[PDB]
């Protein structure tokens, strides 16, 4: 089944995790009044490289999905495994986690690939 | 600053016609409509009409259709009104008003935050209670207004010999310069304005308003 | 994390039908199933069936396969993630063993192996199937009595005598006086009529400062009684305080 | 048992925002050429097979009165008008004294001239000898001064003549969003235009919306579904306009029975002014026809929808405009290059209680206009040769309600307008712009060693 | 400790190697007079993709740190391991190596991933 | 420093149409005075003595 772009918006997060390769595909898409689209598609590629930079400096690089060594803080809406992927949409989840997105981002770019890669540099010399 | 400068009052005879002007300043004249409202002593305020300076669009109350003519001069930002076939019923103080919310994007006409000085012209629902209220300085006045339609309700204060001042809008939101002593509440169709710790300035007459409709007024006087 | 309110208790004669509602609010009505579970005093807890508001698919128990109809209204959006809806059920061919409490329950999850599992429940609607006709209650005022002489407390109330069938709701001053109100369950007399009592413990100094009006409501007979409990007591142990 | 964060890229997560929208206007419209008509010059060709993805289970809230696409389209059309009038001939030495007289005709005294036969001086190609030429202007274009007249816009702003190469023909323009954004579309048959929408779909480019600039009567718009629609930001507020959308279009015919001549007088070197020559035929005035039966059924279908908001058993009375400028009091529009201002007193003259020909309307014509309440730029519409005939669709209205009622159960509605943004709100009510945020974190039993 | 953007500029290279994830984060950052910033953020993203292209064609791709199979030529300022990371700043080091940066770049883009990946092409078929 | 223009002036809006308008200077209401600037003697002394 292929619901299309933004297809599984009202479905659970577990169900919407199957449509990751659909919203990612149509995210980049390949005299005045003609500069209207130029400045827009320039901000479009700046927004794309912005997200790609965040996805790269973290422990992912490989897009779509990646795991991390970060303990899930109970204060970030303490929910259960079966209460998130089978009872909540991505919009409803982002509405709750909007307070802690920047904190987690800081715990992802700094605490991980800056201490993990240096650890590998210490593990790869021997 | 937004300033509405009105021409003075006048004495007319029955059958004649009258003309009033109101020059707006301090804002973009085309952004929002100017209104004309008449206030007769001991009578429910009557909204006469509005004009959008953009295109000169107008809207007249039923009572006045065929008698009133509203125009404007965009270059001098001046709004003009004419009223024909004057009868004793037309004796009143005529005001030009402008709403509080008035930007380029949109507006809200009926929160009358800006008022002209008024023009006294002599020619010769919303249930508000109580009619009068005699209270001492320090007490609390509770004025009530019953609606049947609901929608952003406002409370105005008129001091003896001064133009009414916007006190509350949206039934519970204070205007600029209004202290905490003034507070609004709502229960169903009922609206209550509560003024705590009465002082000399608070005394006057208060009106509830829902769009163009006004209450009969409540005179709060010092005893 | 919502709220389910059902209709009032009704009295139906055997052979007729009855439609019990269940209005929901505080969540998306279409994202969870609506189970209907009953409970009688002879067969214990019994699951009747469920219905999914999105599609309209239903799954009834074989015992209620040929006499229960489940219907659901459309969702009325309130916010982007919460809403208000209403589910109904109509049980026909009523018998004597159908007397009991009927509950409506919200589903547990949206996907998985326990999507329809009853999680959030209602308050329940008592259904009585009897031939005996509806009899109105007889409210009698209960005179205040002395509860503590040194404490200065008393207790007054009302007496709902001879009514059928259950239940009867009693409030005080249109729901203004709620603290200290103790409503006791009714008694099953030999004739088959019920009778309960309500009593509120109040200080003795309150006489001309509070009006005591007990509001007895009996919807099956469509009758409401507002009794003015006289504050003047007759207990000799309380008259000393006055 | 302890959950672990996992980053998901490409999740259906969007938020309401405002961005820079670009255009789209098919591929056959670009073949219209004629030295870039209206706007389509460097516009992106519309996708031959557009895709509209119906977002199942999705209920999204729209707000036609707080939508930014309307303001963007308005400023876009304004900038379009300026860029379209920048390289045109400026009529700076045209405010000379006009010795005008009546047009050659034969009475009565109630014909009030309307057309004036003005004679005046003009600068030729050389900067020495002048030029005693005559033209024919409308009364709305001239004004006497103390018979000697002058152009009505002398002591207001400058004036530039519209070039005869370009056209003011409204062509469908698709507004599209750049990558990372999307346009939500409400696809319910009864969306009165505010609040949650049950059936929401996503699109990249909207349908062809023709920028028809008109007042009072919405021309060439989108028909409503089933029952006619009534939209208002605040119904109890009589200061907010009431946009009405029709289901069945009302056939209107407007004609200019004055097939005219274009005199190409030369204000050299280079520039050339197009005056109006003599009129071949009879001296007739422009007019508009509205089918009496169609207007009756449309009005009777609208009044039945008006009673659903102002009480079931009420009287609805129709009256025409109360007064003001000509652009508000008359049906202002463009047809064939000419700017008509028609009398809409025969359409809004009725009184509906709780329970075979054409209606002709007198239309005036103005050449010097100042639309969008703009001061600084006055455009002279060049005369158009031949009888102009146009058939359009009345697909909606812009009404205003009279206030200070209190007493009485009747409500009176009058034609309004002025703000041209309302003309765009009648087509952008079912669209809104959202930004995609594909970065979503979520806990699951995943880690490394 | 987080000295911030350009924090460890006067610190040793070994100490400044801990602040790599800080200068990399603020390197992209998400009518006339308005094109002044447009042409600047366009050159900003062109400078970013330029460095990312050099970082990609080499044996790195994964940003921050990566090792290479290139012997350190003594002619490139013959210093010791402890005399570089514990006695020299990055500005002072780049001032000396400015002559050989382009040479090393040539030995990194050409000699490595063009001969190494082709070697893997021969090693991955069996 | 305090600078004043003791010549409160009138703006005549003469019209060089069509469109353009020149703002000339009308009559002066009051006394014919010239603009001037004050500098506190003590402050100027301490500042100069601190600079030298
Ligand atoms: C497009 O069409 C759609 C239809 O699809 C449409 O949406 C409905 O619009 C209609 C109007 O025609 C609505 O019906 C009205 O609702 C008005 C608003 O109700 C809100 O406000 C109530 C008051 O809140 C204040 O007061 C309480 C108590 O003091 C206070 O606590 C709060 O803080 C708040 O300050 C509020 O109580 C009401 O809440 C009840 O209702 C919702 C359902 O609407 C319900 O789900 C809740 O559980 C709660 O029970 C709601 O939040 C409203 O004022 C009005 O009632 C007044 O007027 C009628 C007479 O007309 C009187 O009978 C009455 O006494 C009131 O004075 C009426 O009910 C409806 O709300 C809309 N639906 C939705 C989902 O929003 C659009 O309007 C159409 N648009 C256009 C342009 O045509
Ligand atoms: C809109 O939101 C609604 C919810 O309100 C969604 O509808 C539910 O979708 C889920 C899927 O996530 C449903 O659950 C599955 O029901 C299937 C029913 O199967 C029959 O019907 C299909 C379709 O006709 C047939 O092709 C199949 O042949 C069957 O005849 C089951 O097969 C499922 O159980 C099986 O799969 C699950 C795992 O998926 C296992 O756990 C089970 O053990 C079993 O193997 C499952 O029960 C549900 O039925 C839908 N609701 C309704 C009312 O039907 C929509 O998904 C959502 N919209 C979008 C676009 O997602
Ligand atoms: C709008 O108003 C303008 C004026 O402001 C008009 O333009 C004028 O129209 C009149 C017609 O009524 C023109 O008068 C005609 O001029 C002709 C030009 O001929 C020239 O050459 C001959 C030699 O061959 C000279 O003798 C003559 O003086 C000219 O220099 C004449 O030939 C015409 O004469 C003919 O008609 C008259 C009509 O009575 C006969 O009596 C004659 O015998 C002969 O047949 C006539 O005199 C005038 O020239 C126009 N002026 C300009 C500047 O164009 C419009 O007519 C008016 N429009 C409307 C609709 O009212
Ligand atoms: C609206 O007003 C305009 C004003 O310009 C009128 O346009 C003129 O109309 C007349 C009449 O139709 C045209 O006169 C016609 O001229 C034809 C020859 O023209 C060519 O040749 C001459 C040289 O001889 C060139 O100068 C010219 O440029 C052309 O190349 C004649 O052949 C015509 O006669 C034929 O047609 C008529 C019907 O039209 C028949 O009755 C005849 O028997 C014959 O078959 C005719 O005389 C004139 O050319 C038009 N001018 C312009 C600029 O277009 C419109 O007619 C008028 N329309 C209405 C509805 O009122
Ligand atoms: C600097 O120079 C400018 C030159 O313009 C002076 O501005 C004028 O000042 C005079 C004096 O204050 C003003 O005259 C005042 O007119 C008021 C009425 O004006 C309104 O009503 C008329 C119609 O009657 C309208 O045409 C007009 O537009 C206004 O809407 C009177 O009420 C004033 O009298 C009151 O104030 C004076 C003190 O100012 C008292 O002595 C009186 O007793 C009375 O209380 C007054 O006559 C004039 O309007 C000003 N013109 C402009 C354009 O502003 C400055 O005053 C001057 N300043 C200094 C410091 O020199
Ligand atoms: C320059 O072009 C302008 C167009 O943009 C012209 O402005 C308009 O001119 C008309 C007259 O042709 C005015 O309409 C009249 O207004 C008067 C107002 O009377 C009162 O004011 C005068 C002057 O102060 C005073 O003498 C009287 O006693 C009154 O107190 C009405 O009485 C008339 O009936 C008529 O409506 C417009 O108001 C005016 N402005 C606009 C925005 O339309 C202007 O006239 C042109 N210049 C010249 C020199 O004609
Ligand atoms: C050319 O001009 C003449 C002269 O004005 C026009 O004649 C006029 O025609 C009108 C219309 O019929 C006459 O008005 C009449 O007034 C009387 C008053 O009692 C009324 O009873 C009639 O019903 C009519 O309204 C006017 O008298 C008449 N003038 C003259 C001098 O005869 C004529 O119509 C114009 N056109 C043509 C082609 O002649
Ligand atoms: C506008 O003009 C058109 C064209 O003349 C009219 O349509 C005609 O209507 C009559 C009467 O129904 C038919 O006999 C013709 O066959 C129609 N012709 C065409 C081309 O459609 C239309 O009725 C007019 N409408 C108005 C309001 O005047
Ligand atoms: C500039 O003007 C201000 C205002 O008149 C002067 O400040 C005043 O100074 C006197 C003397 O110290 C005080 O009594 C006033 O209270 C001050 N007023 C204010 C508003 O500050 C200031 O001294 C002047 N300076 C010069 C150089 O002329
Ligand atoms: C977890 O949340 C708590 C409370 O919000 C906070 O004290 C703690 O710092 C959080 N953990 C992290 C790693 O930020
Ligand atoms: C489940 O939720 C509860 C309540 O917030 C919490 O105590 C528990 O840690 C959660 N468990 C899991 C596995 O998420
Ligand atoms: C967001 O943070 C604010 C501030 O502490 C708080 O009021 C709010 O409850 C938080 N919301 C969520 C969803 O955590
Ligand atoms: C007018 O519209 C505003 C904006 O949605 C709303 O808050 C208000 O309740 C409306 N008024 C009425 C009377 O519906
Ligand atoms: C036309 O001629 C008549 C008669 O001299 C004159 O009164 C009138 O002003 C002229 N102009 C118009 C437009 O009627
Ligand atoms: C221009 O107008 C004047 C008006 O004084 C007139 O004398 C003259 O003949 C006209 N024509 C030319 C070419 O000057
Ligand atoms: C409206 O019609 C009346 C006659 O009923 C007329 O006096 C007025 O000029 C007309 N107004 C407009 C704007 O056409
Ligand atoms: C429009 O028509 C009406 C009715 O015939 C008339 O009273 C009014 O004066 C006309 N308006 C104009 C501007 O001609
Ligand atoms: C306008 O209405 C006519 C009459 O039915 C129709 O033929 C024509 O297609 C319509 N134009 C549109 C919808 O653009
Ligand atoms: C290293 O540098 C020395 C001296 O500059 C030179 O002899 C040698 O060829 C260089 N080797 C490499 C691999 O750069
Ligand atoms: C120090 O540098 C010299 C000269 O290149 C070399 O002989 C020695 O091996 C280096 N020692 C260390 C510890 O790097
Ligand atoms: C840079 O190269 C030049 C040219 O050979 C030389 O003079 C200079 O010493 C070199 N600098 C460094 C720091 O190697």
């Amino acid at each position: 089944v292929f619901l299309g772009f933004l297809g599984a918006a009202g479905s659970t997060m577990g169900a919407a995790s199957m449509t990751l390769t659909v919203q990612a595909r149509n995210l980049l898409s390949g005299t005045v009044w003609g500069i209207k689209q130029l400045q827009a598609r320039v901000l479009a590629v700046e927004r794309y490289l912005r997200d790609q930079q965040l996805l790269g400096i973290w422990g992912c690089s490989g897009k779509l999905i990646c795991c991390t060594n970060v303990p899930w803080n109970s204060s970030w809406s303490n929910r259960n495994l079966s209460e998130i992927w089978d009872n909540m949409t991505w919009l409803q989840w982002d509405k709750e986690i909007s307070n802690y997105t920047q904190i987690i981002y800081g715990l992802l770019e700094e605490s991980q690939n800056q201490q993990e890669k240096n650890e590998q540099d210490l593990l790869a010399l021997d | 600053q937004v300033r509405l400068s009105q021409s003075g009052g006048q004495m007319k005879k029955p059958g004649e016609s009258m003309r009033l002007s109101c020059r707006a300043s301090g804002y973009e004249f085309l952004n929002c409509p100017i209104n004309w409202i008449r206030l007769a002593p001991g009578r429910r305020p009557e909204w006469m009409g509005w004009l959008k300076p953009r295109g000169g669009a107008v809207n007249y109350a039923r009572k006045f259709q065929g008698r009133v003519t509203m125009t404007r001069d965009v270059y001098s930002d001046t709004a003009f009104l004419e009223l024909r076939s004057l009868t004793s019923d037309d004796t009143a103080v005529y005001f030009c008003t402008r709403g509080k919310y008035c930007t380029a994007r949109d507006y809200y006409n009926w929160d009358f935050e800006h008022w002209g000085r008024g023009a006294p012209v002599t020619v010769s629902v919303l249930t508000q209670s109580p009619a009068t209220l005699s209270l001492s300085p320090g007490e609390t006045a509770i004025i009530s207004c019953r609606t049947s339609q609901s929608g952003s309700l406002a409370w105005y204060q008129q001091r003896p010999g001064q133009a009414p001042r916007l006190v509350i809008y949206s039934g519970s939101t204070r205007a600029a310069g209004i202290p905490d002593r003034f507070s609004g509440s709502r229960w169903g169709a009922d609206y209550n304005l509560s003024i705590s710790n009465l002082e000399s300035g608070d005394f006057g007459v208060y009106y509830c308003q829902q769009y163009e409709f006004f209450g009969q007024g409540t005179k709060v006087q010092v005893d | 994390q919502g709220q389910l309110v059902q209709s009032g208790a009704e009295l139906k004669k055997p052979g007729a039908s009855v439609k019990i509602s269940c209005k929901t609010s505080g969540y998306r009505f279409n994202f969870y199933h609506i189970n209907w579970i009953r409970q009688t005093a002879g067969r214990g807890p019994e699951w009747m069936g469920w219905i999914s508001p999105y599609s309209g698919d239903k799954n009834l128990a074989p015992a209620f396969q040929d006499r229960v109809i489940m219907t659901t209204d459309t969702e009325v959006p309130v916010t982007s993630f919460t809403s208000t809806g209403a589910a109904y059920m109509e049980i026909r061919n009523l018998k004597f063993d159908d007397t009991g409490t009927y509950f409506c329950a919200k589903g547990l999850l949206r996907d998985g192996s326990s999507t329809w599992l009853p999680y959030l429940w209602g308050q329940g609607t008592l259904l009585t199937v009897s031939s005996a006709s509806t009899k109105g209650p007889s409210v009698f005022p209960l005179a205040p009595s002395s509860k503590s002489t040194s404490g200065g407390t008393a207790a007054l109330g009302c007496l709902v005598k001879d009514y059928f069938p259950e239940p009867v709701t009693v409030s005080w001053n249109s729901g203004a006086l709620t603290s200290g109100v103790h409503t006791f369950p009714a008694v099953l007399q030999s004739s088959g009529l019920y009778s309960l009592s309500s009593v509120v413990t109040v200080p003795s100094s309150s006489l001309g400062t509070q009006t005591y009006i007990c509001n007895v409501n009996h919807k099956p007979s469509n009758t409401k009684v507002d009794k003015r409990v006289e504050p003047k007591s007759c207990d000799k142990g309380l008259e000393v305080l006055f | 048992e302890n959950l672990w964060v996992t980053v998901y890229y490409g999740v259906p997560v969007w938020k309401d925002a405002e961005t820079t929208l670009f255009c789209a206007s098919d591929a056959k419209a670009y073949e219209t050429e004629k030295h870039n008509v209206w706007a389509t010059c460097a516009c992106v060709p519309t996708d031959p097979n557009p895709q509209e993805i119906h977002l199942e289970n999705v209920t999204e809230e729209f707000n036609m009165w707080k939508n930014n696409m309307v303001e963007q389209m308005h400023t876009d059309i304004i900038s379009l008008w300026d860029q379209s009038l920048k390289p045109c001939v400026k009529l700076t030495p045209l405010c000379v004294t006009l010795q005008c007289t009546n047009v050659t005709n034969n009475i009565t005294d109630d014909m009030r001239g309307e057309l004036k036969n003005c004679s005046f001086n003009m600068t030729t190609e050389l900067r020495d000898k002048k030029q005693k030429v005559y033209s024919l202007f409308y009364r709305l274009d001239v004004v006497q001064i103390n018979k000697e007249y002058r152009l009505i816009n002398c002591n207001t702003s400058a004036i530039t003549q519209a070039c005869p190469k370009v056209s003011f023909e409204p062509i469908p323009i698709h507004y599209c969003a750049p990558a990372g954004f999307a346009i939500l579309k409400c696809k319910d048959k009864k969306f009165n235009g505010t609040g949650p929408c049950p059936s929401v779909s996503t699109v990249q480019c909207t349908h062809g919306i023709k920028p028809v600039v008109s007042t009072q009567l919405l021309l060439n718009g989108s028909l409503a579904e089933e029952e006619v629609m009534i939209r208002s930001e605040n119904i109890t507020n009589n200061a907010k306009n009431i946009l009405v959308q029709f289901n069945t279009p009302v056939q209107i015919n407007c004609t200019r029975p004055n097939n005219n001549t274009r005199k190409s007088i030369r204000i050299g070197p280079g520039q050339a002014f197009y005056a109006t020559g003599d009129i071949i035929g009879d001296i007739r005035q422009a007019h508009c026809n509205v089918s009496k039966a169609t207007w009756n059924e449309t009005l009777g279908k609208v009044v039945k929808q008006l009673r659903k908001h102002f009480g079931n058993n009420t009287i609805i009375r129709f009256a025409n405009s109360s007064g003001g400028d000509l652009e508000v009091t008359t049906h202002s529009f463009n047809c064939g290059g000419e700017f008509f201002y028609c009398n809409t007193s025969g359409l809004f003259n009725s009184t509906w209680i709780s329970n075979n020909d054409s209606i002709t309307l007198p239309c005036r014509i103005k050449q010097i206009i100042n639309m969008w309440q703009r001061i600084g730029q006055a455009m002279y519409a060049p005369p158009i040769q031949g009888v102009i005939r146009c058939v359009s669709n009345i697909t909606g209205l812009i009404l205003t309600r009279d206030g200070g009622a209190n007493n009485t159960s009747t409500e009176t509605f009058r034609p309004g307008g002025g703000d041209m943004r309302d003309n765009w709100r009648s087509e952008l009510y079912k669209y809104k712009v959202v930004k995609i945020e594909p970065l979503g974190v979520a806990p699951t039993r995943c880690k490394r060693r």
